[PDB]
RNA sequence: AAAUUGAAGAGUUUGAUCAUGGCUCAGAUUGAACGCUGGCGGCAGGCCUAACACAUGCAAGUCGAACGGUAACAGGAAGAAGCUUGCUUCUUUGCUGACGAGUGGCGGACGGGUGAGUAAUGUCUGGGAAACUGCCUGAUGGAGGGGGAUAACUACUGGAAACGGUAGCUAAUACCGCAUAACGUCGCAAGACCAAAGAGGGGGACCUUCGGGCCUCUUGCCAUCGGAUGUGCCCAGAUGGGAUUAGCUAGUAGGUGGGGUAACGGCUCACCUAGGCGACGAUCCCUAGCUGGUCUGAGAGGAUGACCAGCCACACUGGAACUGAGACACGGUCCAGACUCCUACGGGAGGCAGCAGUGGGGAAUAUUGCACAAUGGGCGCAAGCCUGAUGCAGCCAUGCCGCGUGUAUGAAGAAGGCCUUCGGGUUGUAAAGUACUUUCAGCGGGGAGGAAGGGAGUAAAGUUAAUACCUUUGCUCAUUGACGUUACCCGCAGAAGAAGCACCGGCUAACUCCGUGCCAGCAGCCGCGGUAAUACGGAGGGUGCAAGCGUUAAUCGGAAUUACUGGGCGUAAAGCGCACGCAGGCGGUUUGUUAAGUCAGAUGUGAAAUCCCCGGGCUCAACCUGGGAACUGCAUCUGAUACUGG
């Protein structure tokens, strides 16, 4: 970049990018564990997995990695499905 | 506060949808003759109670599909 | 945010300001929300020169609109005049 | 290429003077044009030297175009006559390539590069 | 921006005295008043309808010392204004400062009065106005400023003035060299061999 | 009170006529150019072409009151000395006024440029419902206790440069756990789950580890529900042309369910139904940013979309996402392309449609200027710093408006020129002479306003333990203008420095002589030129404009010559060679009904500017400005039911 701060911003945005990426990848992992339990038909594994997932979709919302509404749908959606089976 | 349209059913083929035509007379902007104009609207018909040729009362609502932003309120006249 | 300030109209060497409420990001002579006074710095002062709808200014402040250094002065000046 | 330069206080006062020098240089230009054509005192050449070659020259530097042209008129002979047309201050241009389009001529430069609009004309017509 | 050439030529072409000289002299002893200028002055113009309209407009312009652009703008304003356009044109002309200065007798001619104006010898309401076309209003007081008061042109100008018909709508004090534009002149105040409607016709076609 | 209360025709077909019909002219207008000419000023305008390519400077920073900090300069200091004993220079130490580089915060999504793309994820009008929203704002509570890092820096090392490699090492409002957790999110509920950060100013007992504790106020941080502003989304109507384009469509149209977004949605995927669009113009092709408005017209229209303002789109070309409240980013990142620059040859760097400026193209469009003083934006508690936004200045008669280039007197009316029947006429009161004025330009002298604030003190209130600090409001003192030699006023010198352009046969205001002789030439249209040419060219005279005047280009007008208002088709251009007939248009007469068309009223909206009316301010005018009227339109509701439609 040409301007002093523009240079600095590219550096900061890359750091943030690697920070966000790391936390975001983690989060989707814990979401995916729940969908995987559901697809195997286990209430407990899927409830257990939902309980681990809950606090982290909530936290990443508070931290701006995602919006509150996204966290809610995930909880709403998974909760809907797990109940529909056991 | 119930804004509404009235028109007749030109197609009832789709599952839970209908095509409604709203026809009106309009003064021609230049030559003054009163001309027929038609507005076709894709409308929601849960329960498919609307038959082709029916005259129906419809209202505007949120998007229901790529092309549906209207739903059925009630049938007015049917099976001419 | 929303701010109350002077949009400079008039002609070269003969400034004339229109007091306006607007989104602070819009250009000075660009999009505004409401016009609320004017200010002639070149008025003969034999008659008028500064007119403010103080009722609507306050209404906008009540909803968090900020106020220019120059409008903040006009308001204290006009409040003093009467 | 060279001359006496003098600064002035205001540009407006120096505008009329500069335009005045152009008028004299233009008046003598048309003057020398009328003489050379009328000098023959006949509608054509008395003999068969009428066949000639035309050239088009634009040099990056102003000093050369006046200087080398004098040397370019030294190689001139009675049999074949060569003449320069539209000596340029630099580079190349649309009206210059057009100048070589009307009358067949070689387009040469002491130092020049082809403009983006210049390449299109030169590549299209045969030059 | 001003007509600077011979003046009696203009009178001679229009067929009338245009008051472009002081009036000290019978105009016929200064020029062949009843003959147009030039080799073919004796010739008569079998004059078209357009011709009579043109010459009438020229006449008025030449009386007041106004060139085409400003005079056309005067027509436009007369037209825009309420009431008869032809009469409005003459109100506007007759309200000019160079004109008013002439009518109060401060200048022997409108040309002389105009010079008085331009040369900062005239005040309006004790305020210096130096542009000829300044529109003068009811109750205004135009005066020769103190320093210009001893100019002999002005005394002579007031003498001649005293020998012309005296305008109704102006109150002039010759001693003070001040005067008051009481009101806009009516149509009836102004000469009756001016044909404004011809000028109005020329500018509507 | 006023505020669309306005409308012209002429030449040219014929021997002549009337009609038909085209061509042409008078008018307004312009971002103009060219030719001749050119004094001043005010206000405006200024690449219409190549969304061609760009050297150089500048156009986005700021905060030490978040943080470790010193390298510059500035003081200060135990202690070195300049020592001529209070003046001091350097060795030192961030002690502090500050501050390079660094982490961190907020801004680089605004301001500014362009109109390529787009006939619709556009614009205009009018409505909807499923949403987010930094800074500013109201409400109610948090702001507990910890942890591991890292740039800077240090050491070693690679590069020509750009910029790196190792290992050390350290701070925070950087970053992460843990606790706390509802008027928040999920859930029928029971329950389950989510955050944070400090930094400053001043200080009374009181005292220590002299850091501060503690007291106090300012400010920032977290949560939730609001306000305001911004933005996303959906529907309807309108918004160019072409049928020498008639059929178009597989995420296509809908349904179910999963996923997805801030949010509704074929947004996406699977499955199912077989739909959806189209002659009321789809599809395809050409062209184009839309609007307020602008020009023209009596109007209805026609033409148009510089300058000002609103929306959109773009940022070398094609594609992409990252950061962020906001971007798929105008001076950010990545990939590919086109192109250019640097190189020590191995490798690097960049994107003016920001402001100047350059090359190129063109009939044609400006200075590589001054200033943040004013308004406004970014950061900061502030002081302030930044701001080619902006305010100004330069250039160009490009346009509009104003003024000047003198005023008065001056006759047998000179000389010269021009015409003349040689009598005289004219140029012409024109000139000379005579007085007289001095705007503007020149030169000296003086001198408003655009300035509000901010800075020291002071005093009072609200604060508080407090007279501190903070903040508000009065007081005094000293101060802040790029423009600038400002506007304007006074003085000096002398008419002194300031007039050109086109036209004069009819249309069309203005006539004669000489030269030429169907030549040279003119020409908007008719038409001039072979011996008297008011038509060519010169002259004298005259007409029209005037710092301009002509020519060319260009829109509308006149043109009722695309005719809705407002025309025609026997012989003038125009009835299909004839009939049947789908779609379409139109449809006799009565009643009832309906209330879409139509009509009425009410309400909201129709941005500001512009236009118009009455006022106000610059000496006037252009120009600036207050208020009004107007926006003839759209939409919702409620009525009326004669006519049209059902």
């Amino acid at each position: 970049a040409n301007i002093k701060s523009a240079k600095k911003r590219a550096i900061q945005s890359e750091k943030a990018r690697k920070h966000n990426a790391s936390r975001r990848s983690m989060m989707r992992t814990f979401i995916k564990k729940v969908y995987a339990a559901i697809e195997a038909g286990d209430k407990a594994a899927a409830q257990k997995a939902f309980n681990e997932m809950q606090p982290i979709v909530d936290r990443q919302a508070a931290k701006g990695l995602i919006h509150k509404n996204k966290a809610a749908r995930h909880k709403a959606n998974l909760t809907a499905q797990i109940n529909k089976l056991a | 506060k119930i804004r509404t349209l009235q028109g007749r059913v030109v197609s009832d083929k789709m599952e839970k949808s209908i095509v409604v035509a709203i026809e009106r007379f309009v003064k021609h902007p230049i030559y003054g003759k009163f001309i027929k104009r038609t507005t076709k609207l894709h409308v929601h018909d849960e329960n498919n109670e609307c038959g082709i040729g029916d005259v129906v009362e419809i209202r505007e609502c949120r998007p229901l599909s790529k092309t549906k932003s209207w739903t059925l309120v009630r049938v007015v006249e049917k099976a001419v | 945010m929303v701010t109350i300030r002077l949009a400079r109209h008039g002609a070269k060497k003969r400034p004339f300001y229109q007091v306006v409420v607007a989104d602070s990001r819009n250009a000075r002579n660009g999009r505004f929300i409401e016009r609320v006074g004017f200010f002639n710095p070149i008025a003969s002062e034999k008659e008028e020169g500064t007119r403010l709808d103080l009722d609507r200014i306050a209404h906008w402040v009540g909803q968090g609109a900020t106020i220019s250094d120059r409008v903040a002065a006009l308001i204290k000046e006009v409040n003093k005049a009467a | 290429a060279g001359d006496e330069v003098t600064v002035v206080r205001d540009e407006k006062k120096a505008r009329e003077v500069a335009l005045y020098r152009q008028g004299k240089f233009r008046e003598v230009k048309l003057a020398r044009q009328q003489k050379s054509k009328l000098e023959n005192m006949f509608a054509n050449m008395t003999e068969g030297e009428v066949h000639e070659v035309n050239i088009v020259l634009k040099a990056d530097v102003q000093g050369s175009v006046e200087a080398i042209s004098d040397s370019l008129l030294k190689l001139s002979t009675d049999e074949v006559k060569v003449k320069i047309i539209g000596s340029g201050v630099g580079g190349i241009t649309e009206t210059d390539a057009t100048l070589a389009a009307a009358s067949n001529a070689i387009l040469v430069g002491f130092n020049v590069r082809a403009d983006a609009s210049a390449r299109k004309v030169i590549e299209a017509e045969s030059l | 921006a001003r007509y600077l050439g011979p003046k009696l030529k203009l009178s001679r072409r229009e067929g009338t005295d245009l008051f472009l000289k002081s009036g000290v002299r019978a105009i016929d002893t200064k020029c062949k008043i009843e003959q147009a200028p030039g080799q073919h002055g004796a010739r008569k113009p079998r004059l078209s309808d357009y011709g009579v309209q043109l010459r009438e407009k020229q006449k008025v312009r030449r009386i007041y010392g106004v060139l085409e652009r400003q005079f056309r703008n005067y027509y436009k304003e007369a037209a825009r204004l309420k009431g008869n356009t032809g009469e409005n044109l003459l109100a506007l002309l007759e309200g000019r400062l160079d004109n008013v200065v002439y009518r109060m007798g401060f200048g022997a001619t409108r040309a002389e009065a105009r010079q008085l104006v331009s040369h900062k010898a005239i005040m309006v309401n004790g305020r210096v106005v130096n542009i000829a076309s300044y529109q003068v209003s009811p109750n205004d007081v135009v005066s020769i400023r103190e320093k210009a008061k001893k100019q002999s042109r002005v005394k002579a100008a007031l003498e001649l003035a005293e020998q012309r018909e005296k305008p109704t709508w102006l109150e002039v004090d010759a001693g003070k060299m001040e005067g008051t534009f009481k009101r806009k002149p009516e149509r009836s105040d102004l000469s009756a061999d001016i044909n404004e409607h011809l000028i109005v016709e020329l500018y509507s076609k």
